[PDB]
């Protein structure tokens, strides 16, 4: 039934009801206005009233104006429809192609998976990286850490791994822009059209776009990461796929918390963060898990605040994350792609239990050889000489073409399969490549075209 | 009778917060008049009363004065008739130069354009100052942060950037030309009357709007004042044209805006801010754009300004400004008295459209003078504690020694591209690795009145070509190392 | 109209109208005092009652007791009849010399000078400290700030610059105490009778006192700042004449607000302070200005709680000046004294279009040679002297020798440092700086420089240290 606004501060509604209140987490639809006005329940104050999160700007409202009980939490539109479109916090398209026609409509707000459908399978999502898949390789329904600013291919770095986990897998990838830059709202939705994983005349698109803009009040923010959440856990829930979920930027989605919990006059925890961080992490990121049907993997955005790590933000957001991928500037202004840091990027999974034993050995080879080399370049005898030599041949080899980076580059694309990766590295550790030169192994997919490399050029 | 509905009566007022009852039919923002004609926006709408805030001083405003809607849009004027005058946060004149003539009007709070109304960065932004076009370049559309403490040269920065748009302005090329607005949030009126005579001394008001609102004015208008410049950057931007938008500075508006939100008893977090306060700055900042073709193809740029304390970039609002603006140029204290100046840390400063927002000319010594600070960076800690260094350390230290010279630059004498390619490329092929690192800015000054007096057809090459060709290499090679001898000596 | 008083906690004074109820910044005058007890008219809090504050202490204040409203703000005395005269925050005399002779009162509370009024005009004002005038000058009709924590020399400074500039000056001149020691303001008092610029018996007397020190409550202390300059108001507009205004200390103004700022009902701001801070400066601060109808070249000592620049009450104030003068505890600790911080002090006149580029240059260099020694004596404390380069090692010496010579003797001061007061000219600062940068005396010793007047009392300081 239609309850009346009996107070507005900013933005968080007070609406009165008479029969029957709405529960928590409920969206309420604002009648008599031009632009649609969702309202989320927030507090039962008492005496008929509720206190509310408004998603949109609250100026033009008046005492008594007609609010609608919609009988729901913010429900949106979930299917295959939705790769290819961009949609906002309550569902609505904002890339201006008319409505996203699916066939069903779920609610943003929804319980974690139970205890007993947890896959206590410790399996592994092949990426199709070098770098990512030997020394930090992503577990299927697990948490990612991805570390480093803009301008080292972070967007590039996002669009093959929707790219890679869409061919071998089968299952497509959601992004969500919590606090997003409308300017860089932009540039990412036109650069995912010109590279392929976004497609505006069929329906080949890859990835469904969520954007929560900086703009939009905290409401927006704070609720945008789990609007594109629930379109991930179509795919995985009713089609049985293992999907990716991009979260930009997760300290955003803590900041945007905070900003909520302060409206609602919420007394503030330390370091001026909500009080709820941890349980507002943990219903977020508990949803983000492996089932039976199948996965949902996120790769998260990190901001660290004051370049803390013991701060309240990365340190409970780093209880979730199972590996870290460490974008780096060092790395990319020596000429390699993608521009990881191998010693930084770390994974939980890395384990010889968990993966092979000889994928456990060959990497532990990497790590050792590429630490010995920056013991080295401080400064020799025959093994000295023989790791160094070796060493900027595993630097090489580690960079890789993508095929988002064709009409970028130039270059043909390659998706290295995982075993491949493993006794890539494996030969040259174990010395079978010494004879051949350097240069064979800047640039290129599988081993085997580094060899063809050589073979040409003799 | 009375109504309550369309008018009210004022229960209590104080510290510019009036709690008004009755007025059951107002909206949320909407601006009423008191009965003394002083106005208020109505901030806090509760069951028992409308909080509104007071524009102005509050011994005006007694109990039971008649509060009134007028249905007043609030809103300010905007053309090309508030070029050259200086006005208060609701576009009123303050110059004492008769009235805006005025036609078409804007609303001061206004969504920002979408994701498809837009398009990427490509149109540079000249500045003038070195460091920042060519390690900090800044595009038309784009919201680049200047950021420091008091007294680091933060304003300076805005200003040589107003100034440098003459030349673009007296040109005949439309597509080149940036129209000016500056915004003063917090200061005081013979700081304004200072930086009004200093662009008119430069020829720079004939193009540029100042909007003021100074300590004296009541929290309420430099709440807006920000809001109310930005309207008027935006019909530029709409209509075709590109628009340039300084905010001076978002502390003293987000110390307004705080005063507000205590006195009207919405809960403090960090610093005693708003909750609101994020979506407070990024509600306007993101209202500067770079528009695609079909809905004009023209621009609004941001320069906010924001004061640290103590070097505490960490802080509440800081934090928030860092995170929404596309790039930021960082000025401190210690590089200021340093001798670098502007005083900007190009370890830390970014801008993170970069390149897009760069000519050829500037592209090509740019990129080559980056990657050689960022090998001196490393290495600079060691400098002086060395003595017996390889010459691999020590080609970088002499190198990065010279280049920062360089970068360092005077005050309201902002440069066209040409002439900072020409002073880079010297420093980058390396033909002041011999000359004395203090004497830099003094050759550099005299060199660069010298190629300017007698060269001017060799500055029209750089200009045409779109980089320093072969022949403009062994041109200025001769003019370089001749004036390199006889400087020293 | 009347009405009765309903609350008294500290300070803060409740009073309720039956008919005519007074607005905000009207005085009221308490019934049944042996004094005078002024309340000022705050806020409004509803139901025919209104919120004051009390330029007096509220001792013997009863509920239900009579309170008359005069239908405007605290009027005090202005005009050239002030002058030799003591007044307190609500135009009373406290020298005990008879009324203020003068029939022509204004208002405390007024609008600032709107922005047409504003004048650009900025030469140099030659205080004699060297510090002062190298690195950071002073302008005529331009606002200087004296920052500095607690006990590090503004009082020194700011009666030195009386000492310099004031007894030569052919205008008129206002000091306002705000909250700070009474036995200040008696040695200032007497002494200015000595040296002749107050004058008990003819009307020849330049300086007008203002007083209300850290004795009174905090409504004195909230509102005194005003009372001061609106004497230099009348000084400015109606004469036309150059005035000297300074205020001693101008933080005590934001402090007296902090103290009543709990009683008003208000959400604290950060650090304790009211949200009304910076608008509350602001409207001061504004008046407190050179416009074209008159010069005032203000002078003002700003207090920096806990040695923190960063604190909202200083950090506000930096915007309104147009030379800074920052004080440091870590360098009055060494002796040096003045105790400016050459790092951080500033001025808006330094510019090579303004004071030519010779003293620019000079500046930057002083500047330069001690910013670069700042961050080797954290590290050669470690890794020793001998570490460093001699190139080095001449800017660390030539540095040490520059902080000395920075320090000087004030007249003022005679009594702390024993030695003698000296004034030392623009011409022979920059000369002195010119030839300790250029090595000219490298082969003389450090302490030489230290606590003399002008560059040839440290040759001739040199050679007396040989025996
Ligand atoms: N490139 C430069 N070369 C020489 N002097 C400069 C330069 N830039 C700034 N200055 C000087 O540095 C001082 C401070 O500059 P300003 O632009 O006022 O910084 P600010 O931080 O905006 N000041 P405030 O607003 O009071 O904190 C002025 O006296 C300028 O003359
Ligand atoms: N120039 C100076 N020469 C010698 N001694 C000085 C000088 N300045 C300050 N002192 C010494 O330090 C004391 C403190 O100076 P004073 O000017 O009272 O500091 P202040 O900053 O005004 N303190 P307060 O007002 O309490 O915050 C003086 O009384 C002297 O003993
Ligand atoms: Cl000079
Ligand atoms: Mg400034
Ligand atoms: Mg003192």
């Amino acid at each position: 039934t239609t309850g009346r606004i009996v107070a507005v501060i900013g933005a968080v509604v007070d609406v009165q009801f008479d029969e029957g209140l709405p529960p928590i987490l409920n969206a309420l639809e604002v009648q008599g206005r031009e632009t649609r006005l969702v309202l989320e329940v927030a507090q039962h104050l008492g005496e008929s009233t509720v206190r509310t999160i408004a998603m949109d700007g609250t100026e033009g409202l008046v005492r008594g104006q007609k609010v609608l009980d919609s009988g729901a939490p913010i429900r949106i539109p979930v299917g295959p429809e939705t790769l290819g479109r961009i949609m906002n916090v309550i569902g609505e398209p904002i890339d201006e192609r008319g409505p996203i026609k699916t066939k069903q409509f779920a609610a943003i707000h929804a319980e974690a998976p139970e205890f007993v459908e947890m896959s206590v399978e410790q399996e592994i999502l092949v990426t199709g990286i070098k770098v990512v898949d030997l020394l930090a390789p992503y577990a299927k329904g697990g948490k990612i850490g991805l570390f480093g600013g803009a301008g080292v291919g972070k967007t590039v770095l996002i669009m093959e791994l929707i790219n890679n986990v869409a061919k071998a897998h089968g299952g497509y990838s959601v992004f969500a822009g919590v606090g997003e830059r409308t300017r860089e709202g932009n540039d990412l939705y036109h650069e995912m059209i010109e590279s392929g994983v976004i497609n505006l005349k069929d329906a080949t698109s890859k990835v469904a776009l969520v954007y929560g803009q900086m703009n939009e009040p905290p409401g927006a923010r704070a609720r945008v990461a789990l609007t594109g959440l629930t379109v991930a856990e179509y795919f995985r829930d009713q089609e049985g796929q293992d999907v990716l979920l991009f979260i930009d930027n997760i300290f955003r989605f803590t900041q945007a918390g905070s900003e909520v919990s302060a409206l609602l006059g919420r007394i503030p925890s330390a370091v001026g963060y909500q009080p709820t961080l941890a349980t507002d992490m943990g219903t977020m990121q508990e949803r983000i898990t492996t089932t039976k049907k199948g996965s949902i993997t996120s790769v998260q955005a990190i901001y660290v605040p004051a370049d803390d790590l013991t701060d309240p933000a990365p340190a409970t957001t780093f209880a979730h994350l199972d590996a870290t991928t460490v974008l780096s500037r060092a790395i990319a202004e020596l000429g390699i792609y993608p521009a990881v840091d191998p010693l930084d990027s770390t994974s939980r999974i890395m384990d010889p239990n968990i993966v092979g034993s000889e994928h456990y050995d060959v990497a532990r080879g990497v790590q050792k050889i590429l630490q010995d080399y920056k013991s080295l370049q401080d400064i020799l005898s025959e093994e000295d000489k023989l790791t160094v030599s070796r060493a900027r041949k595993i630097q090489r080899f580690l960079s890789q073409p993508f095929q988002v980076a064709e009409v970028f580059t130039g270059h043909l694309g390659k998706l290295v399969p995982l075993k491949e990766t493993i006794k890539g590295f494996q030969q040259i550790l174990a010395g079978e490549y010494d004879h051949l030169p350097e240069q064979a192994f800047y640039m290129v997919g599988p081993i085997e075209e580094a060899v063809a490399k050589a073979d040409k050029l003799a | 009778s009375v109504d309550l509905e369309e008018t009210g009566r004022v229960l209590s007022i104080g510290d510019g917060i009036a709690r008004v009852h009755g007025l059951r039919n107002v909206q949320a923002e909407e601006m009423v008049e008191f009965s003394s004609g002083l106005k208020g926006m109505s901030l806090n709408l509760e069951p028992d009363n409308v909080g509104v805030v007071v524009f102005g001083n509050d011994k005006l405003i007694k109990e039971g004065d008649i509060v009134k809607r007028t249905g007043a849009i609030v809103d300010v004027p905007v053309g090309e008739e508030l070029l050259g005058r200086v006005v208060d946060a609701l576009g009123n004149a303050i110059d004492g130069k008769g009235p805006i003539g005025s036609k078409a009007r804007r609303r001061v709070g206004l969504k920002a354009p979408g994701i498809i109304p837009r398009i990427s960065v490509r149109e540079p932004m000249q500045t003038g100052i070195k460091a920042v076009d060519s390690l900090v370049p800044i595009g038309r559309g784009q919201r680049e942060l200047i950021i420091g403490d008091r007294q680091t040269g933060k304003t300076s920065i805005a200003i040589d950037t107003i100034i440098n748009q003459k030349r673009f302005n007296d040109g005949t090329d439309e597509k080149k030309k940036l129209y000016c607005i500056y915004v003063a949030i917090g200061q005081k009126r013979s700081t304004v009357a200072q930086l009004v005579k200093r662009l008119t001394d430069a020829d720079a008001m004939k193009y540029t709007i100042v909007v003021s609102a100074t300590a004296s004015d009541a929290a309420p208008l430099q709440y807006l004042a920000p809001y109310s410049g930005c309207s008027m950057g935006e019909y530029f931007r709409d209509n075709g044209k590109h628009a340039l938008i300084i905010y001076d500075d978002l502390s003293k508006q987000a110390v307004a805006y705080r005063q507000m939100s205590l006195l009207l008893r919405r809960p403090p977090g960090r610093e005693a801010y708003p909750g609101d306060v994020f979506y407070l700055h990024s509600r306007l900042l993101e209202r500067a754009a770079k528009m695609n073709d079909a809905f004009g193809g023209g621009s609004l740029t941001a320069l906010p300004v924001i004061e640290t304390q103590a070097g505490d970039v960490s802080a509440y609002i800081p934090t928030n400004v860092i995170s929404i603006t596309d790039g930021q140029i960082f000025l401190e204290t210690e590089l200021f008295y340093k001798g670098i100046r502007p005083a900007i840390n190009v370890g830390l400063s970014v801008s993170r459209v970069g390149s897009a927002a760069q000519t050829r000319a500037m592209k090509q010594v740019a990129g080559t003078m980056k990657l050689e600070l960022a090998q001196y960076r490393e290495v600079a800690a060691f400098a002086q504690f060395g003595s017996d260094l390889d010459a691999a350390t020590q080609q970088l230290l002499s190198r990065g020694v010279r280049l920062t010279e360089l970068l360092k630059q005077g005050q309201y004498s902002p440069m066209a591209i040409e002439e900072q390619v020409a002073v880079i490329y010297a420093g980058v092929r390396g033909y002041l690795d011999k000359l004395e690192p203090s004497k830099i800015t003094k050759f550099e000054n005299a060199f660069l009145s010298h190629v300017i007096s007698q060269h001017q057809a060799l500055l029209g090459k750089i200009r045409t070509d779109g980089k320093i060709s072969e022949e403009s290499d062994a041109k200025l090679k001769e003019i370089v190392t001749n004036f390199l001898a006889g400087f020293e000596a």
